[PDB]
């Protein structure tokens, strides 16, 4: 019964929770292959983008809010970067948790 | 231990709320999996 | 016979039954006989005979 | 199943409970008392194990619902045990509460104020108030009068708290039950179990109760009292019948009801139903409907259902009982010596045993003596090979399927599967009949069951099947054009016929 | 667009990604290894 | 007992029909609001209101029904209760749960029910239509059967028959015919249609 | 599909009251009546009820069985689909004195 | 007293649902949502349901449903359940297809 | 004492089952088996051991 709900959490059938995200990032094990093949990516760009087609999801998705936070966490990451894992600045949680 | 676990339910008067897949297969209710996480509705007009 | 196709599995009454005078009865008979104009036709034929009884006739 | 017979009625939840002698004697269509099953020509003996009041049998009609061997869903009957007998499945739990029971003040031989505490927890633990359960023990402010004040304060909290947690969304009335909450429960419960058995001298009156012994064949003995215990008992070993046990326990289950209420319920009891001791006792067995207890056929010669044979032993036995009993009433009580009482008790002990044994012999062949191979009982039935469940509920053999050796082919496509003729002509999918397909389904029906593409049968609007089997052109030809006929029944007018066409390349297969 | 779809019984799926490869560990090449190590 | 072996009470039909109007006849007609859980064909996907009538409502008219306690006469105002409990009661469009297996669906709705429901003991008049040496047959409001048993007729009435090609005669000597005034003693409903068992004595 | 719809999927009745499928029978109807579905566990014998003492009896309530006893009440039934074996199971369970009471909906 | 139980059922059910403006789930049609969309509707179409598209020569209830979803005419809706009773209602037409 | 010559069940049982064990096999030998192609085309088989 373990599955991914509609809230991105990983619960059993009885509601009991096991994880708060799949791989801790919630990525499909198959849509992965070329998720980081940046090379073979900027190659065919125009083909890739044709497939995904931004112009559609425009009015649907938030294009900002998230990004704004992806720069705050990066800043405060390189700030408390060096220090050990128990001195971390819990001041900024990942972008995925919010 | 099919028999014993049974005793665990009777002696607790447990309510098996037919949730876990295993529990449904017996009753035949559609499982929580994928095509059984949501539902279906008919957008029918002429109701006012 | 009585299938789930043409018969509700369960039905209940919200309020409590309420008496109605003969007048209301007729005005109802009317509105319902007019609306319906297939076994519905052999039945309303039985109604029209009772609406004709609430005025005095065979 | 069909796409035109739905139902909006469905069970939401399932519960498990004991069968009281009441519901049983009320729902039972017939009582069973006779061993033999058939007369001298092959007919259901009255009160026999195949009486028709349990489900149609042979060529006869059910004497309860009026259907036959095809349609009679069977109606469980019953068997009356002319003596109380421990349920072999719960004998263990029975034993526990027996030894912990004081046989004088009818409480548990554990402290009353404690048992109280424990109850409170369980109650909180039906609502997931794990903290409150432990935040309840933190109470001993400040003889005898002081004790009634604690048992009060502890309570008015635990109870109050449940209202606090009910006032917000933390719990409903049915309860909150998760993997977690569940834990602290099963833990705490067992803790209460050990503290019960632990106490030897009763703390609620100061009396010692002679301890009990056990057998595997569910036979409770009673050893006498130690030297210091006879002494302490006045300052303040033999078989004991299955009924003597019933009584003692009962009174205890009537006094200490309070706690047992939250011992036997994982959720708050919305039915407020009493918890009696008779739960662990079987005075009446439920004879399953005949339609289950069907004998086997060795192709030709028939074999008696096993389970039946077992019940028959119960019967034959159950008889000798009322026989010895009606004989107990012919011995005038002036000739009954105090010595003769002893050889009497023997006959009695003898009964309760052999009957109880046979009872188990059907429930669990384990807790039953040997004949030599033994006869499968309920238990050895639920776990048949992998388990009745995995073998026939998670592992069902099904219609519309076919295994065949597999050979290669690069000419078809990857997403393809080669379909051999000798198959497709036998595999058929129920397609709805309308306008879009009418062109097709027509043609097919014509070609009949032996020419691909085509079909083998037609479902009208009333569900009846139409085998185009031994049919030829004409008969088909006609039945064909009748695909778009109206409804004779105003009930099923919404339905259209369904043709059972051959499996074509447009379809899909697993 | 490369996310995992709400629903997938990743649980069951994982039980597979374990039980299937554990069939190549039929043979033998310090510690505990293979079929047993999984038992523990 | 506790509260269960005394809840069989909720069963005495709480609709006492009166002998008002002075006519001496009991007023029986009644208005009762109810609920309704039904199935809709894929065909009437665009004709919801309709399908309910052709599928369920219509095959009730002039038939006894075990629930209302009486005979169905007709309905008023078949309103739909949307499945999306947030929309305006407007939007002519209204969702409804769809059966797991089949394309059909179900919902709850409200509708007023006008019903005849004579309970044992009431008094009514009926046009006689037949007479045999055992029973008096009549029709209340020209529709519903009714039967007066032999030993329910006044133990002084008399019976006779004709010849040229039967009939009763009351206390005095006039052959009773047309408007008879009985009182319901029983009600047989399990048959093909309704059935009224009356009398006419103390 | 593979584990019901083409295996042992069966329709059956259920007493809405006590939630049972083991006691749901047909009504032995008088010649010229339709067969009802009632619950033998929730019904009373007509004679036993008459002992409840000032209202009058009812018709559609009564129902006779095959043997010839008259009964009343317990006419709260419904229809549902389940795998056959489930029945068999319950039967065996009840042979130990274990009842299943599956709260039935829509209540 | 059933008017009382009906008042509670109809109150609770509403509370459960989530207003269309507070919808915080993926606006993408899901793998499972798609497979059932065409299927169920096909069952409808196969049983004389109103066809909002042109058949152009179809003889399969499925392929139809396909052509239907295509032009986005499928007048159906899905009840997405959060593993806690709460839920948002989304229509096929308002969801992105892929 | 009407208990000094009162039998004990353990032994009366062993005689009772004997006969009964017969009037069940023998009586089952003078019986036919009526096939009920349960409304489907199937076949209501009459066994009690599908050992798969
Ligand atoms: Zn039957
Ligand atoms: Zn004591
Ligand atoms: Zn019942």
């Amino acid at each position: 019964g373990v599955h991914v709900s509609y809230d991105n959490s990983i619960r059993d059938a009885d509601g009991t929770l096991v994880q708060f995200m799949y791989g801790g990032d919630a990525i499909d094990i198959t849509k992965e292959s070329h998720m980081t093949q940046f090379e073979f990516c900027l190659d065919n760009y125009y083909a890739l983008l044709k497939k995904y087609n931004p112009s559609a999801l425009i009015e649907h998705l938030d294009v900002e809010s998230a990004l704004k936070y992806s720069k705050k966490t990066l800043k405060y990451r390189k700030k408390h970067s060096k220090e050990p894992h128990y001195k971390q600045s819990v001041k900024y949680d990942p972008v995925l948790a919010k | 231990t099919t028999c014993q676990f049974l005793t665990k339910a009777v002696l607790d008067n447990e309510r098996e709320q037919l949730d876990s897949p295993s529990a449904r297969i017996v009753v035949g209710k559609l499982n929580n999996v994928g095509t059984g996480s949501f539902d279906v509705l008919a957008k029918v007009p002429n109701a006012a | 016979t009585a299938t789930t196709l043409n018969t509700p599995v369960v039905i209940h009454a919200t309020q409590l039954p309420q008496h109605v005078s003969t007048d209301e009865v007729l005005q109802f008979l009317e509105s319902f006989i007019d609306e319906k104009e297939t076994n519905l036709s052999s039945s309303i034929s039985q109604l029209k005979r009772i609406q004709r009884d609430f005025k005095g006739l065979p | 199943m069909d796409i035109s017979k739905p139902v909006g009625s469905e069970i939401t939840s399932v519960d498990f409970g004991i069968l009281t002698a009441k519901e049983i004697r009320n729902l039972s269509a017939k009582q069973i008392t006779n061993p033999t099953v058939l007369d001298n020509l092959g007919h259901p003996v009255s009160g026999g194990l195949y009486d028709l009041a349990l489900g149609a049998f042979l060529r006869n009609l059910c004497s309860t619902c009026g259907l036959d061997e095809k349609f009679c869903p069977g109606h469980q009957g019953h068997i009356e045990l002319p003596v109380p007998c421990y349920n072999p499945l719960f004998f263990n739990q029975l034993y526990i509460y027996l030894r912990a029971s004081c046989l004088f003040c009818h409480h548990f031989r554990l402290k009353s104020v404690e048992v109280h505490r424990y109850a409170c927890k369980l109650r909180l633990l039906q609502y997931g108030l794990i903290d409150e359960s432990y935040k309840l023990d933190e109470i001993t402010l400040g003889s005898s009068t002081l004790l009634n004040e604690l048992k009060s304060k502890r309570s008015e909290y635990v109870d109050m708290a449940i209202a606090k947690a009910l006032s917000d969304g933390r719990t409903t009335e049915r309860g909150s039950f998760t993997a977690t909450v569940n834990d602290e429960r099963k833990k705490l419960v067992h803790e209460f179990h050990k503290k019960l058995l632990s106490r030897g001298k009763c703390d609620n009156c100061g009396m010692f109760s002679p301890k009990f012994r056990k057998d595997g064949f569910t036979k409770i003995f009673e050893t006498a009292l130690n030297e210091k215990q006879i002494t302490n008992n006045r300052v303040k070993s033999t078989y004991i019948l299955s009924t003597e046990v019933k009584n003692i326990l009962d009174t205890v289950f009537r006094k200490e009801q309070c706690v047992l209420q939250y011992v036997f319920h994982s959720r708050p009891n919305l039915s407020r139903k009493l918890v009696k001791a008779d739960s662990f006792f079987m005075d009446v067995l439920v004879v399953p409907p005949t339609r289950f207890r069907l004998p086997s056929k060795l192709g030709e010669e028939v074999h008696e259902n096993s389970q039946n044979q077992l019940l028959s032993k119960v019967l034959t036995t159950s008889l000798l009982i009322r026989d010895l009993n009606d004989d107990l009433s012919k011995l005038q009580k002036d000739k009954v010596s105090l010595e003769d009482r002893r050889v009497i008790f023997s006959r009695l002990m003898n009964a309760f045993v052999t009957i109880q044994n046979d009872v188990n012999a059907f429930i669990d062949s384990t807790k039953a003596q040997g004949r030599t191979v033994p006869i499968p009982g309920v238990k050895q039935a639920l776990e048949k090979k992998e388990g009745l469940f995995r073998k026939h509920m998670m592992g069902k053999r099904v219609n519309y399927a076919a295994r065949s050796v597999i050979s290669p082919d690069p000419n078809i496509e990857t997403n393809e599967i080669g379909v051999p003729p000798v198959f497709a002509v036998k595999l058929t999918y129920p397609e709805p009949v309308t306008a879009y397909n009418i062109a097709e389904l027509r043609q097919a029906v014509i070609n009949g069951p032996d020419k691909w593409p085509g079909a083998t049968q037609i479902q009208n609007e009333d569900g009846s099947l139409v085998s185009l089997i031994g049919m030829s052109v004409e008969q088909r030809k006609a039945l064909a054009n009748q695909l778009l006929t109206p409804s004779s029944n105003v009930s099923t007018h919404t339905l259209n016929k369904k043709v059972y066409r051959h499996i074509k390349n447009r379809d899909v297969v697993l | 667009r490369s996310l995992i779809n709400p629903g997938e019984a990743v649980g069951i799926i994982a039980s597979q990604s374990v039980g299937e490869p554990s069939t190549q560990m039929t043979l033998n090449t310090n510690v505990t290894l293979g079929i047993p190590r999984l038992r523990e | 007992n506790r509260e269960t072996a005394r809840f069989i009470k909720k069963h005495k039909k709480q609709v006492t029909n009166p002998i008002d109007e002075k006519n001496g006849t009991s007023n029986c007609i009644v208005r009762v609001p109810i609920a309704l859980y039904v199935s809709l064909a894929p065909m009437y996907l665009e004709n919801p209101l309709q399908g309910v009538m052709k599928q369920h409502l219509n095959p009730l008219v002039m038939k006894y029904n075990n629930k209302v306690g009486g005979v169905v006469l007709g309905y008023e105002g078949l309103k739909i209760l949307d499945a999306d409990p947030l929309s305006k009661e407007d939007t002519s469009e209204k969702l409804i749960k769809i059966t797991p297996d089949t394309p059909f669906g179900f919902t709850w709705c409200h509708v007023n029910l006008y019903v005849w429901q004579p309970q044992v003991g009431d008094v009514l008049e009926g046009y006689i239509f037949i007479q045999s040496a055992s029973h008096i047959g009549l029709l209340i409001h020209d529709a519903f059967n009714a039967s007066i048993k032999k030993n329910n007729i006044p133990v002084d009435w008399t019976f006779v028959h004709n010849d040229v090609e039967g009939h009763w005669v009351d206390s005095n000597g006039e052959p009773i015919d047309g408007k008879l005034r009985f009182t319901v003693r029983n009600v047989h409903t399990t048959g093909r249609v309704v059935s009224v068992d009356g009398t006419l004595i103390s | 599909d593979r584990l019901l719809n083409s295996s042992d999927y069966t329709q059956a009745s259920v007493c809405r009251e006590c939630g049972s499928i083991l006691t749901t029978q047909q009504s032995v109807p008088r010649i010229g009546s339709i067969s009802t579905v009632c619950c033998r566990r929730c019904s009373m014998r007509f004679e036993d009820a008459k002992k409840l003492l000032k209202i009058f009896i009812d018709d559609s309530q009564i129902w006779e069985d095959g043997q010839g006893n008259k009964f009343v009440g317990g006419n709260e039934t419904t229809t549902v689909a389940i795998p056959f074996v489930l029945k068999y199971l319950d039967s065996e369970l009840s042979a130990m004195g274990i009842r299943l009471r599956y709260n039935v909906e829509p209540k | 007293d059933f008017q009382q139980h009906e008042q509670i059922r109809r109150k609770t059910l509403k509370e459960k649902a989530i207003p269309k403006d507070q919808r915080a789930t993926t606006p993408y049609m899901t793998k499972y949502e798609r497979a059932r969309i065409l299927g169920t509707r096909a069952l409808q179409i196969s049983m004389n349901a109103p066809v909002f598209v042109d058949l152009e020569g179809e003889t399969d209830p499925l392929r139809i449903a396909m052509k239907e979803l295509a032009e986005k005419k499928i007048p159906l809706v899905i009840r997405r359940y959060l593993p806690d009773g709460s839920f948002e209602d989304w229509s096929v037409e308002e969801l992105i297809v892929d | 004492s009407q208990a000094e010559s009162l039998p004990i069940v353990s032994n009366k049982k062993i005689v009772f089952d004997d006969e009964v064990s017969i009037e069940n096999k023998e009586s089952h030998k003078e019986l036919d088996l009526p096939e009920v192609k349960e409304d489907n085309g199937s076949e209501i088989v009459y066994e009690e051991n599908t050992s798969e």
